[PDB]
């Protein structure tokens, strides 16, 4: 089961470039990168020693989606390895940024609970909360319209250490196409 | 002069 | 009278045969002045009227850049709309976009508009107040929410009331010699026997600009709506327009028939009589 | 699903006088989809240097297009326009009528 990660990261701003590296401790002679969804495609690469570097071209919404990386040896028969962990590559910066706020406040005593909320006037179906030092985002559906805003809560539980958080909105039929980042919010533990 | 603003559908 | 600026975009998917065909053109009134073709050689936005050639390299760089960005957006929107309607990747599909603005004779903004189509049908359009969109169907409703979130309406409205009008007026001044020309039709009549109880009488309008024109046949001062053949106005190739109107008459009642020609380049409407 | 049949007009830029050079026009409008082929014909044979205008379209989204070539008419020579389109059973050919 190969390792598949994005460099510098899986959140790619419109028109920028990202490298999907495929990595494995056992030598493979061949690497395949499959994107699934509505724009399915497989890129082939040989690699070296052993790893491969797939370049994903100036980001547009048809390049966003879930990627899995396979390995094999050799060509016929294509002895295909186990699929890698999925890697979702996301295009950001396409719509108005939501607001992000902390309750009770963005600074809190150690062990007190914290809830971050994402809000917008726009009708996003879902929100995505990312923390600076983590590769995955927490996600959660938006409520129905309340006082003309659409909102989701991420309760975080008791606070240990800080976090710089950012919040993104998106629509059901295009879950890898995300709005601009909310203003970053710093959560401090006193 | 044509429009500079555009948005995915 | 009024004037207008209008841009037209067409993108056509060509499954297997490379990426989509993109064509963009710009008109002031009935005169074309710029174009872009993705299949053309230069890969530049190109001039099509002499009065626009006076714009410098910075103009042509901006226009080229923006149109190519537009072509990419169109390309990916072809993918998105194919998904919305669950269509196969084998067939050809088409996106059309028209937008522009009108000014009155006093040079004030009269209106603007933007309408988009998919496969020849209304897809999504800007309402007449320029603040919201009308979606033709459920797929376009998804586009509507994206566009509200992207502030698309505000940006079209700013464009339509701002640089559209400013550049249209700039262009009218720079190209006033041709764009503001009164070019009345040369008119003449033809007369051909069809049998020995009837003859055709065809009223001709040539060399006129703009294309808005009215040709009507009367008989003893009454209109001859039902029995009159007339052709759609047509380009002559040189920037001018043609149109004719024909009526079959008994021999020789020719004198009773009258062709009426209305065009803004004419001091007064003509009456032609054989 | 939507398919519109082209309308076709064949005419000259100026009224034709034999020996005097002119332009021959074939104007196709009102059609959909935009893929189309239009050739000009001299005595049933394809004229080779035919140019056309840039594809544009009307309020109802139907397309139009002007094809044209420089020519010098004579009483002997017949001209026509041949249009190829998906809504047409077979290519449709429209003779240029000189006496109108």
């Amino acid at each position: 089961k190969p390792s598949l990660l994005a460099h510098p990261g899986p959140l790619v701003k419109s028109e920028e470039t990202v490298i999907l590296q495929c990595w494995s401790d056992v030598r493979f002679e061949h690497f395949l990168l499959h994107r699934e969804g509505k724009y399915k495609d497989t890129l082939h690469l040989i690699g070296e020693h052993s790893k491969a570097n797939f370049s994903i071209g100036p980001m547009m919404q048809d390049l966003a989606g879930t990627y899995r990386c396979y390995g094999s040896v050799t060509h016929s028969p294509y002895q295909l390895s186990a699929p890698s962990d999925p890697l979702d590559i996301v295009i950001t910066g396409l719509y108005e940024k939501p607001s992000l706020s902390a309750q009770p406040g963005p600074t809190v005593l150690a062990g007190e609970s914290v809830t971050l909320s994402c809000s917008s006037r726009s009708s996003y179906d879902m929100y995505h909360l990312s923390r600076e030092g983590e590769a995955h985002e927490r996600r959660f559906s938006a409520g129905p319209k309340v006082n003309g805003t659409f909102q989701a809560d991420f309760p975080l539980g008791p606070a240990t250490h800080g976090g710089t958080y950012r919040c993104f909105g998106s629509f059901r039929d295009s879950p890898y196409e995300w709005s601009n980042s909310s203003d970053p919010l710093l959560v401090s533990v006193t | 002069m044509l429009i500079y603003s555009m948005w995915g559908k | 009278g009024s004037h207008s600026m209008r841009y037209f975009y067409t993108s056509v998917s060509r499954p297997g045969r490379g990426e989509p065909r993109f064509i963009a053109v710009g008109y002031v009134d009935d005169t074309q002045f710029v174009r872009f073709d993705s299949d053309a050689a230069s890969q530049r936005m190109e001039p099509r009227a002499p009065w626009i050639e006076q714009e410098g390299p910075e103009y042509w760089d901006q226009e080229t850049r923006n149109v190519k960005a537009q072509s990419q957006t169109d390309r990916v929107d072809l993918g998105t709309l194919r998904g919305y309607y669950n269509q196969s990747e084998d067939g050809s599909h088409t996106i059309q976009i028209m937008y522009g603005c009108d000014v009155g004779p006093d040079g004030r903004f009269l209106r603007g508009y933007r309408q988009d189509a998919y496969d020849g049908k209304d897809y999504i359009a800007l309402n007449e107040d320029l603040r919201s969109w009308t979606a033709a169907d459920m797929a376009a409703q998804i586009t509507k929410r994206k566009w509200e979130a992207a502030h698309a309406a505000e940006q079209q409205r700013a464009y339509l009331e701002g640089r559209c009008v400013e550049w249209l007026r700039r262009y009218l001044e720079n190209g006033k010699e041709t764009l503001q020309r009164t070019d009345p039709p040369k008119t003449h009549m033809t007369h051909h026997p069809i049998s020995d109880h009837e003859a055709t009488l065809r009223c001709w309008a040539l060399g006129f600009y703009p294309a808005e024109i009215t040709l009507t046949w009367q008989r003893d001062g009454e209109d001859q709506t039902q029995d009159t053949e007339l052709v759609e106005t047509r380009p002559a190739g040189d920037g001018t327009f043609q149109k004719w109107a024909a009526v079959v008459v008994p021999s020789g009642e020719e004198q009773r028939y009258t062709c009426h020609v209305q065009h803004e380049g004419l001091p007064k409407p003509l009456t032609l009589r054989w | 699903m939507i398919q519109r049949t082209p309308k076709i007009q064949v005419y000259s830029r100026h009224p034709a006088e034999n020996g005097k050079s002119n332009f021959l026009n074939c104007y196709v409008s009102g059609f959909h989809p935009s893929d189309i082929e239009v050739d000009l014909l001299k005595n049933g044979e394809r004229i080779e240097k035919v140019e056309h205008s840039d594809l544009s379209f009307s309020k109802d989204w139907s397309f139009y297009l002007l094809y044209y070539t420089e020519f010098t008419p004579t009483e002997k020579d017949e001209y026509a326009c041949r249009v190829n389109h998906v809504t047409l059973s077979q290519p449709k050919i429209v003779k240029w009528d000189r006496d109108m």
